[PDB]
């Protein structure tokens, strides 16, 4: 059983991402930000939303 | 009845199937009474670590 | 104490609330609430 | 005598409230009936859904010859044998009662109970008898008999009992599901699931599980709420074994609304077959319903209606006629925009909802004050 | 004025300077001994229902002994 912790170092390698990329404003539009994570955009919606959940 | 060492095969065959069901503190329980049976062992020359 | 003025003066617990916001909106709660499906 | 008798109670409701539901409850209920010398507490569940049927006169003259070879057993035990508290006069009081449990009526059980009763000094038979009260209370629903020996037994019975009270605290929170109280009592003394075997003192234990799970979402919103129901592993087996409940648990949890419904469609579609999901088949849903709202209307001040037209669910004007009325409701602190299309929310910063809160109880005392002025002072 | 109770007699708490500081996986080798004593006194600490509801009245106290080291 190994993919469990996979997808727990997964999560938590998008929230220490994230994290960094909050310090330089208050306010920004997303793909920009999806264009510094360089990953997508719908799944940081739904982890941002988590994350403030 | 009598036995020692199949006592020890069947305490780590529990201890699998409880965190193959997803359950922390039984299987937990049911490893350390796996260990204090096993301490007493003469000879764990494979089931070791297996144990381990 | 009465004051010389009088001229004329179980089903559920308590529900009222309930019934005051929602009295017969469709509570099966099956048939538009789960079928909007077939309709978009 | 009264361990199968919770799922009597069942095929008795079952059987008289839906019509509808007419075909297998007079099946395996009739099969109950000629069985276990159920002769008393029959009669409205024959009256309410066939004729007759002779059957009757077989099992009266049966009763009763027992009864009598029971009724000249213990008057020949008290005239010969002379012994009282509690005695092989005792044990023969209480077989009479429950035999008056199984098979007659509420009447003469709880008279015999109140007489035998009386003929107890030490503990653990009036914990027996208050044990016996209150699993026929539950029967006959009576919420008369329970608000008084629950209160008995609490104050006067239980103060030497040890570990004997996990089973009238599982009756505690039965009796508050039947009632409204299914907000935070009920799910509180449910969150210790550590009794499985199934007994006279403790029904169905899967059933008491999709209890504990579907009233564990309403007390408490996210406070660490995944550390007792996903972080618990006693609660987390067995709905390890129900495919249907945990797929409810993780939508709701994960925010998977889009299933979320279909979860929710045949939970309330299984709730009409229960004997208690009465005060439940009209707040249960809409509780949820405002609940799901509460958290996915949360991080999201500019919400359109364009993402819960395909990521919530279907339809749109549906959605703007449930939010309306919720809003209408006097609950979900949001506004509602049609030609802008942004659901855009008003939530009040911590420091409006502190004033709102001390304003109105400042009000309310205010009132309190000023309507005690009045009564004193002449 | 009366002065709180129990402000005498000794001062012999452990709180913040000084420590044992020994982590509890640091003694490897007591399977058994590390088991027994946290049976004895750490578990009644914590999971006391557990012991009410069999009725085991945990044990007052330990007798360690044996050669030294």
């Amino acid at each position: 059983i190994i993919s469990t912790h996979l997808a727990k170092l997964y999560d938590n390698l998008l929230e220490q991402n994230l994290i960094r990329v909050i310090e330089p404003f208050s306010r920004v539009q997303i793909e920009h930000i999806s264009s510094l994570i360089k990953l997508s955009k719908a799944d940081v919606e739904r982890k941002l939303s988590q994350m403030i959940l | 009845m009598d036995d020692k060492a199949l006592l020890v095969e069947v305490q780590l065959l529990e201890s699998k199937t409880y965190h193959a069901l997803s359950n922390l503190p039984k299987a937990r329980a049911a490893l350390t009474s796996a260990r204090t049976t096993a301490n007493a062992i003469y000879c764990p020359p494979k089931l070791q670590a297996t144990l381990d | 104490m009465s004051e010389k003025k009088q001229p004329v003066d179980e089903d559920n617990w308590d529900d009222d609330n309930v019934e005051d916001d929602f009295s017969n909106q469709l509570r099966a709660e099956l048939e538009k609430h789960g079928y909007k499906m077939e309709t978009s | 005598p009264k361990n199968p008798d919770l799922r009597i109670a069942q095929l008795r409701f079952l059987l008289s409230l839906p019509e509808h539901r007419g075909d297998a409850a007079v099946r395996d209920e009739l099969m109950a009936a000629v069985r276990d010398n159920n002769m008393a507490p029959y009669y409205e569940a024959l009256c309410k859904s066939l004729d007759w049927q002779i059957d009757v006169d077989l099992l009266n003259k049966m009763k009763k010859a027992n009864e009598d070879e029971l009724k000249r057993l213990d008057e020949e035990l008290e005239d010969a044998e002379k012994n009282l508290g509690e005695s092989e006069i005792r044990d023969a009081m209480m077989a009479k009662a429950e035999y008056l449990c199984r098979i007659g009526d509420k009447e003469g059980a709880l008279t015999a109970f109140r007489k035998t009763y009386d003929k107890t000094v030490a503990l653990g038979h009036r914990l027996d008898i208050v044990f016996y009260l209150l699993r026929i209370g539950l029967f006959y629903m009576d919420n008369d008999l329970i608000t008084r020996n629950t209160e008995k037994a609490k104050s006067l019975i239980e103060e030497g009992g040890d570990w004997d009270r996990r089973n009238r605290l599982k009756v505690y929170q039965g009796l508050y599901c039947v009632a409204i109280r299914d907000f935070k009592q009920a799910a509180e003394l449910f969150l210790d699931t550590v009794s499985t075997f199934t007994s006279y003192e403790l029904m169905d234990y899967k059933t008491f599980v999709t209890y504990t799970v579907y009233v564990s979402m309403i007390a408490l919103e996210r406070p660490d709420l995944r550390e007792k129901v996903i972080k618990g592993a006693e609660i987390l087996e067995v709905l390890h074994s129900l495919p249907a409940v945990r797929q409810y648990l993780f939508s709701l949890y994960e925010c998977r609304y889009s299933v979320f419904f279909q979860s929710l469609a045949v939970v309330e579609q299984e709730m009409k077959k229960d004997w208690l999901f009465a005060p439940h088949y009209r707040y249960y849903v809409r509780e949820m319903r405002i609940h799901a709202y509460s958290q996915l209307l949360e991080s999201y001040r500019s919400l359109t209606l364009g993402y819960m037209a395909e990521a919530f669910g279907v339809g749109v004007e549906f959605i703007d006629q449930e939010l309306s009325r919720f809003i209408a409701a006097g609950r979900l602190h949001c506004k509602i925009d049609k030609v802008n299309e942004i659901v855009e929310t008003n939530r009040p910063d911590s420091k409006n909802w502190q004033y709102q809160e001390t304003i109105k109880k400042g009000d309310l005392l205010l009132n309190r004050v000023q309507k005690l002025s009045r009564v004193i002072n002449m | 004025d009366v002065l709180p109770p129990e402000a005498d007699s000794s001062i012999m708490m452990l709180t913040s300077d000084q420590k044992p500081d020994v982590m509890y996986a640091d003694i490897g080798g007591m399977d058994i001994q590390k088991q027994e004593v946290r049976e004895a006194v750490e578990l009644p600490l914590t999971h006391f229902e557990l012991y009410k509801q069999i009725g085991i009245d945990p044990p007052r106290g330990v007798l360690m002994y044996g050669p030294p080291g």
